[PDB]
């Protein structure tokens, strides 16, 4: 069933589950034309697919000669979701292939149900979390190459770093959406947090500055201070 | 004109024949139904004023036998058999109406409501739907559970219904996965029309058997199959014009006949929505819409 608070920690047992997110497959920019019509133009997008557990990141890049042609994009983009979520499964060896995918938006249900009947042992579940993986384009090195591509591309990632040696993966996991839960609140601010000091730097083959156990703590705490802060700014209290 | 006769009616019961209905008191001297119209299938029907639990009942064709209905204790119920001995049994029937001891068929010679309802359907169909290859009518009852429901456990007093799955393998082409969900054409006119069906008549019938099925016993097996078989066809963009005119006849006279006190239960609010409102053929049911906006208007 639906994932929520209560099975929390099921993300975190040894058995292969990923998450999917399709907020960021159909984006556009939305502009005046010359005779004062509206009009919109896709740009680049990407399938968040991520296994929880270990942090491996298989990002779908949507190039934007997938729409060429196409009616009711918004729909399309959920099915089209579907279609590369299987065929990343099929390209998977079996004992690699996930026994849960849960999708983060209930409208991806049909689609990936119906993508993958060739499954039936895979279960396909909503969740009932609010999570943040829609600021996955606030991350630079990830933003940069959905921007740059000019075809479609899988890019494997790992978006705990080397996290895992030193953390569990319910607390990187903790880690993660703290830091996306606050680029997608006030991205300006958060991207300040991150970078402020420049002696803290992010290796070649990492997404997130290099720093200590202790500076972690620090950083973490600032987050929380600007999602709460927001929360008042926005809320006003 | 043909007869059912009944041997006695030892306990109190409402007996149904098609849309009508009447009372029979405990030992009250009832011996059957006459008049019934040759052409059409029936349904001779069965509520205990005990128990009005297990509605149950008999399809049959006169055409097919000479039948009869006998209470036998050792089940309970009021059973159909077949008389095989024609002299006994047109002597029987001459004497009961003799005595005037029968119930007569009470069409009014206007209606054409038990035609309109029963127009597809055939008894050789009821008789693969509903196993017992003994008898030459068949038993249906409340509790009788659909094949596809036992998927989801008697084999022998199921329904066997065609199975309908808009989220199978069978209704979704490989590569045409949303083309195929979203516009249920293939699946409506290659896989059950041309394939299982081999014809729109054996659809509609299976169709009208199974509403008359959900509203003469509360069968909810049989709604469930009746819902799934409009949808599939409204939710196909491409139908032959022929079937999409005869669906609302269809619909409509099924509409005109539900009780308007059952139809929190017997329709499915988002079936008909989706149909009436959303789908393909939203525009192509002008009869049943009208019908359904003036006798429902809550349920949409
Ligand atoms: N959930 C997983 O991905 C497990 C982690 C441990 N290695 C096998 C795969
Ligand atoms: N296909 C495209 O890139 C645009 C997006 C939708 N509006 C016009 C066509």
């Amino acid at each position: 069933g639906a994932m929520n608070s209560s099975n929390y920690a099921e993300l975190f047992n040894n058995d292969i589950k990923l998450f999917v997110d399709d907020t960021n497959v159909y984006r556009v920019t939305v502009h005046k034309t010359f005779e004062g019509n509206v009009a919109t133009k896709a740009i680049n997008g990407c399938i968040f697919t991520l296994n929880p557990k270990t942090g491996h990141l298989f990002l779908k890049i949507i190039h934007t000669s997938v729409w060429a042609g196409q009616k009711r994009l918004s729909q399309l983009a959920k099915w089209k979701t579907a279609e590369e979520v299987s065929a990343l499964v099929r390209s998977l060896p079996k004992e690699e292939q996930p026994k849960q995918i849960i999708v983060t938006r209930k409208a991806m249900l049909d689609p990936l149900e119906v993508h993958m009947l060739d499954f039936p042992n895979i279960a396909i579940r909503p969740t009932e979390l609010r999570l943040p993986f829609s600021a996955a384009m606030s991350i630079d090195k990830l933003s940069d190459v959905v921007m740059k591509a000019t075809e479609p591309q899988m890019v494997l990632f790992n978006i705990y770093d080397d996290w895992l040696d030193r953390i569990s993966s319910y607390t990187a996991f903790s880690r993660l959406t703290l830091l996306l839960r606050a680029l997608k609140t006030n991205e300006e601010s958060a991207k300040m947090i991150l970078l402020s000091d420049p002696t803290i730097t992010i290796k070649s083959y990492h997404l997130w500055p290099s720093f200590t156990d202790e500076q972690w703590i620090t950083i973490e705490s600032q987050m929380r201070d600007l999602i709460l802060t927001e929360y008042g700014r926005k809320y006003n209290v | 004109m043909n007869t059912v006769p009944f041997t006695s009616a030892p306990i109190e019961v409402t007996i149904g024949i098609d849309q009508y209905s009447f009372n029979v008191k405990e030992n009250q001297p009832f011996h059957g139904i006459k008049d019934i119209p040759i052409g059409h299938v029936h349904v001779i029907h069965f509520q205990h004023a005990d128990n009005s639990s297990m509605r149950y009942g008999y399809w049959f064709d006169c055409r097919m036998g000479n039948f009869y209905i006998q209470y036998d204790p050792k089940d309970g119920l009021y059973k159909m058999m077949e008389e095989r001995d024609g002299a006994k049994f047109e002597n029987i029937v001459h004497n009961f109406k003799e005595r005037q001891m029968m119930v007569s068929y009470p069409k009014i010679d206007e209606d054409d409501t038990w035609y309109n309802l029963t127009e597809f359907v055939q008894m050789d169909k009821i008789r693969k739907i509903v196993r017992k290859d003994e008898n030459q009518f068949s038993y249906v009852d409340s509790s009788m559970t659909t094949v596809q429901e036992n998927e989801l456990s008697d084999p022998a007093h199921s329904l066997n219904y065609t199975v309908i799955n808009f989220k199978s393998r069978e209704a979704i082409r490989p590569g045409h996965e949303m083309e195929d969900f979203l516009d249920k054409s293939y699946y409506l006119n290659t896989v059950m029309l041309q394939g299982i069906f081999k014809n729109s008549s054996n659809y509609f019938g299976e169709l009208q058997f199974a509403f008359l099925n959900a509203m003469f016993f509360g069968n909810y097996g049989s709604s469930l199959q009746w819902h799934a078989m409009i949808e599939l066809i409204c939710s196909s963009a491409t139908v032959p014009k022929h079937m999409l005119d005869k669906l609302d006849e269809i619909l409509y006279y099924q509409i005109k006949t539900l009780p308007e006190q059952y139809s929190d239960i017997l329709l499915n609010e988002r079936v008909w929505n989706i149909c009436l409102y959303s789908s393909f053929q939203k525009n192509s049911l002008h009869n049943t819409e009208k019908i359904m906006e003036n006798k429902y208007p809550e349920l949409l």
